[PDB]
């Protein structure tokens, strides 16, 4: 239906505006509206329980609370055996994957991708593909994606065509296919229409991907340019970790020392993919030095 | 060892790729049979950089989801699925580091310069190259790199002497002159030698070196002193202190003991560096880049895809 705007702003990263698109509805106790609102508020770091009445807006509070204690107790609890909507599940799947249970997470996702609620389904198709690729499952991601695609018709592709292209993108990003054409033009366009850290950072990745350390270099200097790292401190402090991680990899291509000072920031800061891999690899090496005495 | 990774290991088993594919042991074992690599510690940073250098993360949608891994391949869409390999920073950077070396050589900081050449030797070791010109070149750089590590290691060992050892100190300042550096740089070696053999009334060398220098430097402040020194010296074929050094000979300087290895002299080489030592040093680590075993047999440095 209509909130094509609310959405088109969310998946491009500017919650500055994605929230203004929801303001245009005077609390229509709509689940789609509750979802993106609560979700957009979290993003702008201004979440505020949108009501404990809804057995969704309630899962939301539980999920937000979860994020602050890596504790799925009441979240997994207040959902078990109960037949809930994809939206309620999506929040559960993330909780599970954030914790590391990537296999029980894709299950949760599929469980709901294939049930009742007309609404919330495409939002899950994405989270399913994301959670699959995280867990390193490319073809399952592709299949989860292919089955849903070649089936569903023109209307779902209406509002959610954007939610879909995104998933298709992440698959292209791992598959490393059309990384220079179809895929590059995809992020290319997004940044030149929605200059967010999301769109930008994506583009930066397509450059690193492509060896364009030059263009890559630019996209970086720019993200340091006040317009982003000050005139947008908001959804910019949100992406700092991943951004440092991107700089490290760029810096490695140019053979720069920075490899260390830079990931000091991300280390003594976040514990994400790059640092997960970094400690993994760092240790596996010392494990080899012991080994050759 | 995943969808992407497998392709790599399937497509090339050369160290650099093994490292990027996260298969460290496999790589350790290859550098061992191929270049005689034994001591691993000063090689960690290099395994790490290769690995992290071909991986990049793009943000996941709900931001508090962990980022998604993306691979950086060596070539583009238009290549045999056979030739799907990881991106490994190549020679652009090996030079960049070779220069830091030269910069530090002109500045007179051997420590910080040796540190650089060593780094370039390490990067060459885990390099990935496609052309044959580049493979030829990689070795050319490796050669030079060790000639500077060796030459400076000698100058350093010379500076580490307490007076009273002037016999050996004149021996070293002369051998430094034998390190196959580029002429522009060999100048500073000659000047050190030429001037120390002067100082100890050994104008038999003092003259030699100075001339050997003047024939690379027409005029200039320092070049002018070379002249004034070669004259005074030429007028008294003195032999203050005879040293184990024959300019009219063929020999290599032992990278460990810094004594000359003449053509008869039995010696052993270093599989990686190629530096030469006296038989005394067999089975110890090379001094040019504490990584390989001297004399251990190797099947060649594997750089090319």
């Amino acid at each position: 239906m209509d909130y094509f705007n609310i959405k088109q702003n969310y998946y491009t990263g500017n919650f500055v505006q994605c929230l203004q698109e929801i303001e245009k509805f005077s609390k229509v106790t709509d689940n789609t509206l509750l979802f993106y609102k609560a979700k957009t508020l979290l993003a702008l770091g201004q979440y505020q329980s949108q009501d404990p009445t809804s057995k969704l807006g309630k899962v939301l509070d539980l999920y937000v609370q979860f994020l602050d204690t890596k504790n799925i107790e009441e979240l997994e609890n207040l959902l078990k055996d109960k037949q809930n909507s994809p939206y309620e599940l999506y929040l559960l799947a993330t909780a599970q994957a954030i914790l590391g249970d990537l296999d029980k997470s894709l299950e949760t996702c599929v469980e709901g991708i294939d049930n009742d609620e007309a609404e919330g389904t495409t939002e899950l198709l994405l989270l399913a593909i994301e959670v699959a690729l995280l867990n390193n499952n490319v073809s399952t991601a592709s299949t989860i994606f292919d089955n849903y695609t070649n089936a569903i018709e023109d209307t779902v592709s209406g509002d959610n065509e954007m939610i879909l292209n995104l998933a298709e993108s992440y698959i292209k990003f791992a598959t490393n296919k059309e990384t220079a054409t179809s895929n590059f033009y995809y992020y290319e366009e997004l940044s030149q229409t929605f200059p967010t850290w999301k769109t930008q950072l994506g583009l930066l990745n397509l450059h690193l991907q492509q060896r364009n350390i030059a263009e890559a270099q630019g996209i970086v200097e720019l993200l340091l340019s006040d317009y982003y790292s000050v005139e947008q401190k908001e959804n910019a402090v949100l992406y700092k970790p991943t951004f440092l991680a991107n700089q490290i990899t760029l810096a490695l291509m140019q053979g720069l020392d920075t490899e260390d000072l830079t990931n000091q920031l991300v280390k003594l800061d976040h514990e994400h993919a790059f640092i997960k891999h970094h400690q993994e690899i760092d240790a596996k090496f010392d494990e080899l030095v012991r080994k050759y005495d | 060892p995943h969808m992407e990774t497998a392709i790599w290991i399937k497509n090339s088993k050369l160290p650099a790729v093994l490292v990027a594919a996260g298969a460290f042991d496999a790589a350790v074992q290859a550098l061992s049979k191929q270049v005689g690599v034994v001591k691993l510690e000063p090689l960690k940073k290099y395994f790490t950089n290769i690995y992290e250098g071909c991986r990049t993360y793009i943000p996941s949608t709900p931001c508090e989801l962990p980022a998604q891994l993306g691979y950086v391949r060596a070539y583009d869409d238009t290549v045999s699925e056979d030739q799907i390999l990881p991106y490994v920073p190549g020679l652009d950077v090996v030079n960049e580091k070779m220069n830091e070396g030269y910069k530090n050589f002109k500045l007179n900081k051997p420590d910080i310069a040796i540190e650089c050449f060593r780094e370039a030797i390490y990067r060459i070791t885990l390099l990935m190259v496609d052309d044959a010109e580049d493979e030829k070149l990689a070795h050319k750089i490796l050669e030079t790199a060790r000639e500077y590590i060796l030459g400076l290691s000698i100058e350093l060992e010379r500076r580490s002497l307490k007076e009273g050892n002037t016999v050996r100190m004149l021996e070293l300042a002369a051998y430094f002159t034998k390190a196959k550096l580029s002429p522009i740089h060999r100048t500073n070696a000659l000047q050190v030698a030429m001037s120390q053999h002067f100082k100890h009334k050994n104008f038999l060398q003092a003259s030699y070196f100075a001339g050997e220098f003047l024939k690379i430097i027409s005029s200039g402040p320092r070049a002018e002193q070379a002249r004034k020194i070669k004259n005074k010296a030429d007028s008294m074929a003195s032999d203050a202190i005879p040293i184990d050094f024959d300019p009219y000979a063929k020999f290599d300087i032992c990278a460990a003991t810094y004594k000359p290895i003449y053509e008869d002299t039995p010696s052993v080489s270093d599989p990686l560096t190629g530096s030469k030592y006296v038989i005394t040093e067999k089975d110890k680590i090379d001094r040019i880049a504490m990584i390989s075993k001297i004399g251990a047999p190797a099947s060649g440095l594997r750089i090319r895809v």
